[PDB]
RNA sequence: GAAACUGCGAAUGGCUCAUUAAAUCAGUUAUCGUUUAUUUGAUAGUUCCUUUACUACAUGGUAUAACUGUGGUAAUUCUAGAGCUAAUACAUGCUAAUCUCGACCCUUUGGAAGAGAUGUAUUUAUUAGAAAUGUCUUCGGACUCUUUGAUG
């Protein structure tokens, strides 16, 4: 408590409390310099990440989510034409608060905003509200990974919608007051 | 104006075109990706009118024309640019023909009502017989035996030919100029079909 | 040219990776270095080279083909966490630990066994004695 | 009761060439 | 310790090796098929003896017996596959009628000689041992290789061979270089 | 020997594990647990030699220490934990639920099940007795001691145990015409309906079983496991339905 | 995090075939003839009982190592005297409950004046361990009786 883990042991694996992970965690996605799948795109950011997550994650909820939305994300016009249904499904599945499936869904939500930035504005209010409930839900089941995914999703949205949110920065602040 | 917005603009314009053409929009988007699913999605056989077909025959000086390959630009849904090699070739349909006369010819078939129109050609002959007599040295620019086959690259940038001269020559589309020769490196490796 | 194909791809969220059999066809070449394969599988799967490991390459008799195993971790941190230490050393992600040979360490262990406690008292006693 | 249905493989082979 | 790895002798010395007729037989077989020593003939004889003894045991058994049907069908299938037994003699009786010459004739050396890639059985052996012959996509450097019916049509010069379209061997380019200088 | 042994030779290991004879010199010795040594599948073999999720023992240890593996709804970290017959192995990360049931060949099969089916297991009632303070209890084949049982439950009957609470939801009596799974001997893995139970006082009872394909075979009562009523098993069966 | 105490292991592994002629060993039985670290599953509210003159918001050295310092022996994985200090070591020792009936009211989601009952562990002795075919009722149900289990 008084002294942090300043001197590291020779052990390769060390226990870390949930609070310990949270203290070290810092939300700044630009600081991370690992390769991003969405940097390489053939059709859209959403499809590029969506294909990757299908192959890594096998959770029950994400697999069900993929089946519903697989046919409607093959091409960027398809995403734009079907933006309403995609967003509702993303919000619906994030509401389940299933830790095994949050990481792909949250990542796709941010990339979804990337594909259609100005058009995501009509979705902006609902996305922030859903994240706030998830983070408030995240308190009861302790998982530092969940917080990192949620806030990084929040940070990404600000990055893509930087121009529009800045014009009404007070409005964005008002949502995050709680 | 990051690249993501550019795709959005082209997609937005593309969707507008479909709306101008026209459920229907929702369906039409599906047929765009129907190619990825390897199943029939072009049911038009009963719509064809064979009886009214406008048939025509165009004589060619070459003897025993052996094969023909046709190139058609196609719009790329992912990026929304035509497969045409250049701006001049926007929506120009080409057909390449080869014959036992060791001559490669290209024609313009864009105008359906009009007959094919020759543009350029390249002919081989005894000049191109390899001197070395070794298979890996059969790297002459032109053909010296019967050409059997020809194929047009989907990008519209290259045309490839092969025949009994056990070589695979790839030519520039506009000018039929050779750029590479790839011997099959076999005594009986006579190319019979290209796809 | 040289071709790579990944087959029998199994996703392993338990270890957070993808494990597959890598087949490399390299006509007119002796064989292909592991670092190149790491670079290129990294480009393929859209992951860091640090997160890609390859091993067990055996060239087929007669040459022209090689077969081995490959792993692609979801994140470089996961690879550092789960990979063997020696493989990390091969790729430079970890530094080789310098240690004495087994005989020297064992002899030191026996010598330390013979002495009880810190031993400074023994040192001062012998210093006084002589 | 029926057993759980097998899941089609999530991952598939993939290829490139260079040089 | 580690569990044993089993092994078995693949040949057996004949009963009376110094029989004059036997010596002449071995001479003729080696001359025809270019065999290196008597060990190869002994090996083929031992394999044939095993096959014929198994066929004998099966024939002794009553017809329509499960063991007879199963094992005879397997043996006929294998012998047909290797090509020794033809498609129209699929009976154990013709298995008892097999001879050493059939198995010798399926050797990759003899097949290479017959197909015309070589001018003699010894030339076929030399080509095989120098890595010039490929059965399909695989280079085979073993004269005792047994060629199946399907693999028979795929025997060819290996891509890497100087005869198969690769660059000339060291001697050829050495001579070309000195001639150039 | 002067005490319990702690090593197992590969050749001495159970055959049905299908362990390579040339891989090494020793095989995983199952630790003490619910199932006997010879009728158990240690988690290392299941994770490495059956599912192939791990390539070596250290990887299996790493997987287990992550607490990704649950046995009967409880997290286990022992590499040689003796999982056995009618054991439920859950891997949440892969969304996979397995039940250990022998195949017709006689080996444990990788049988995937749904969550609803994984929520329970079946246990053969090995013993019924009154404990201290006159509390009746039943001991099953997996070493589970369950108090306050139904009086009708007797030895050789099968109890459906809910993993979450470890209580008896239902039970099936041992009687002619009941569906039965063989867990021992050469007929191990077969499935059939009871026909008759031959009772010999002071000796091993014999049970005659009849398969769907009309074949009959006799097996000792100890190798019998009642799994439901004919045509209506209480657990999803593996491919082949225990035929031949 | 050296050292030391504590806990566990060291009774497994490996090697050899001296002794051994119903012995070992192979197959096959039994423990209703007994011990079993460990794993796994269950399992323990005893309210009260005069010096309450009372620690449980937590007791002692009835105690030492490591450590400081003074020494013996030619010599060892030898150790003496003195001084210190810990525990999941050693030795002590506590803190307004639950359950039967239930009169009387009240007629239920009922309240309860009151009559009663109270762990384990070891040793011995003893004990247990085997024509209600009616009546009414709302047609449901109620009225009297049952009361250990297993193995051959
Ligand atoms: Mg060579
Ligand atoms: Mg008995
Ligand atoms: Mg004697
Ligand atoms: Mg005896
Ligand atoms: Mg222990
Ligand atoms: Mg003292």
């Amino acid at each position: 408590a008084k002294q942090r883990q300043t001197t590291k042991s020779s052990k390769r694996y060390r226990y870390s409390s949930f609070k310990a992970r949270i203290d070290d965690l810092k939300i700044e996605p630009a600081r991370n310099l690992e390769k991003r799948v969405h940097d390489y795109v053939e059709s859209s950011h959403f499809l590029a990440s969506f294909d990757q997550w299908k192959e890594i994650n096998l959770s029950a909820k994400f697999t069900e989510f993929a089946a519903e939305i697989e046919h409607d994300v093959q091409t960027l016009p398809q995403i734009l034409y079907h933006d309403k249904k995609i967003f509702n499904s993303l919000v619906s599945f994030i509401n389940f608060h299933d830790e095994f499936s949050l990481q792909p869904l949250l990542d796709l939500l941010a990339q979804f905003c990337h594909d259609l930035g100005p058009d995501f504005l009509k979705f902006y209010e609902e996305a922030i509200k859903t994240l706030i409930n998830l983070l408030d839900a995240a308190i009861e089941f302790e998982s530092s990974n969940v917080f990192e995914w949620g806030f990084n999703c929040l940070a990404y949205i600000f990055k893509y919608l930087s121009k529009f949110l800045v014009k009404k920065l007070v409005l964005t602040c008002d949502l995050l007051i709680p | 104006e990051n690249p993501a917005d550019k795709r959005r603009r082209l997609a937005k314009q593309y969707l507008e075109n479909l709306k101008s053409e026209a459920d229907i929009i929702a369906s039409r988007l599906k047929e765009d990706v129907a190619e990825q699913q390897g199943r029939v999605f072009r049911y038009f056989g009963d719509k064809l009118l064979i009886s009214e077909a406008k048939q025509s025959f165009t004589r060619v000086g070459e003897n025993n024309l052996t094969c023909i390959s046709c190139f058609q630009p196609v719009l790329n849904k992912y990026t929304f640019e035509e497969s045409s090699n250049g701006d001049k070739n926007k929506g120009r349909l080409f057909a390449y023909t080869v014959s036992k006369d060791l001559q490669l010819t290209k024609y313009d078939i864009t105008d359906f009502s009009k007959r094919p129109k020759k543009l350029k050609y390249a002919k081989g002959g005894a000049k191109y017989i390899p001197t070395s007599k070794h298979e890996y040295e059969n790297t002459t620019e032109g053909h010296y035996d019967e050409i059997l086959t020809v194929a047009a690259s989907p990008d519209g940038k290259y045309v490839v030919t092969g025949g009994r001269d056990r070589k695979l020559i790839v030519w520039s589309t506009e000018s039929l100029s050779p750029v590479k020769v790839i011997p099959t490196k076999d005594r009986r490796g006579e190319v019979l079909s290209l796809a | 040219a040289v071709t790579i194909r990944t087959r029998k791809v199994i996703s392993n969220p338990l270890l957070a990776r993808k494990q597959f059999v890598v087949d490399v066809l390299h006509p007119n070449r002796a064989n292909v270095s592991k670092d190149e394969l790491r670079e290129k599988l990294a480009e393929v799967y859209k992951a860091e080279k640090d997160a890609v490991s390859v091993f067990g390459f055996r060239t087929q008799f007669g040459g022209g083909k090689s077969v081995g195993f490959g792993l692609v971790y979801n994140s470089v941190a996961e690879a550092k966490k789960f990979e063997p230490t020696y493989r990390l050393v091969r790729y430079g992600l970890a530094e080789k630990v310098e240690k004495a040979s087994r005989q020297q360490r064992k002899q030191k262990k026996n010598r330390d066994k013979k002495i009880f406690g810190t031993g400074k008292r023994l040192a001062k006693k012998v210093a006084r004695r002589n | 009761p029926r057993a759980a249905k097998k899941r089609r493989p999530a991952a598939k082979g993939k290829n490139l060439s260079f040089k | 310790p580690r569990a044993p790895r089993t092994y078995s002798k693949t040949y057996s010395t004949p009963k009376r090796p110094y029989e004059s007729s036997r010596l002449d037989a071995e001479l003729k077989l080696a001359g025809e098929f270019g065999l290196k020593n008597k060990k190869e003939i002994y090996r083929i004889s031992f394999q044939l003896s095993k096959i014929r003894r198994a066929a004998r045991d099966l024939l002794t058994r009553d017809e329509k017996d499960p063991k007879r049907l199963f094992e005879g069908n397997a043996l006929i299938r294998r012998l047909v596959r290797v090509g020794v037994l033809s498609e129209d003699k699929k009976k154990l009786d013709y298995v008892l009628a097999l001879k050493v010459e059939d198995f010798l004739e399926r050797r990759l050396q003899t097949q290479v000689y017959k197909l015309g890639l070589a001018k003699s059985v010894h030339h076929a052996r030399v080509l095989i041992t120098q890595r010039h012959i490929a059965v399909g996509k695989q280079i085979v450097n073993i004269p005792s290789f047994m060629v199946r019916l399907d693999s028979e049509k795929h025997i060819d010069f290996a891509p890497t061979s100087p005869f198969g379209g690769a660059r000339p061997g060291r001697v050829a380019r050495r001579n070309a270089a000195r001639k150039a200088e | 020997a002067r005490g319990p042994k702690k090593h197992l030779k590969r050749l001495a290991a159970p055959h049905h594990w299908l362990l390579d004879k040339l891989s090494g010199c020793y095989a995983p010795r199952p630790s003490a647990g619910p199932h006997k040594l010879r009728e158990s599948l240690p988690l290392i073999v299941f994770l490495r030699n059956r599912l192939k999720y791990a390539l070596n023992g250290r990887e299996v240890k790493a997987i287990l220490m992550q607490r990704h593996v649950k046995v009967d709804g409880k997290v286990r970290t022992d590499t040689t934990y003796p999982a056995g017959f009618m054991d439920v192995i859950t891997l949440d990360a892969t969304n996979e639920n397995f039940r250990l049931v022998y195949d017709v060949k006689g080996r444990f099969a990788v049988h995937r099940i749904t969550d609803e089916e994984a929520s329970y297991k079946l246990g053969k009632v090995k013993k019924v007795q009154l404990g201290k303070k006159g509390v009746p209890y039943v001991v099953t084949h997996d070493g589970r001691t369950i108090r306050y049982p139904d009086p009708n439950i007797k030895v050789n009957d099968t109890v459906k145990i809910d993993l979450a609470s470890g209580k008896i939801t239902d039970f099936i009596k041992f009687d002619a015409g009941k569906l039965v799974y063989v867990t021992g001997g050469r007929n191990l893995g077969r499935i059939g309906t009871i026909v008759h139970k031959e009772r010999h006082d002071g000796g091993f009872d014999l049970v005659h079983i009849k398969d769907s394909l009309d074949n009959t075979f006799v097996t000792r009562l100890n190798n019998v496991f009642v799994i439901g009523e004919q045509g209506k098993p209480y657990i999803s069966l593996p491919k082949g339905k225990g035929i031949k």
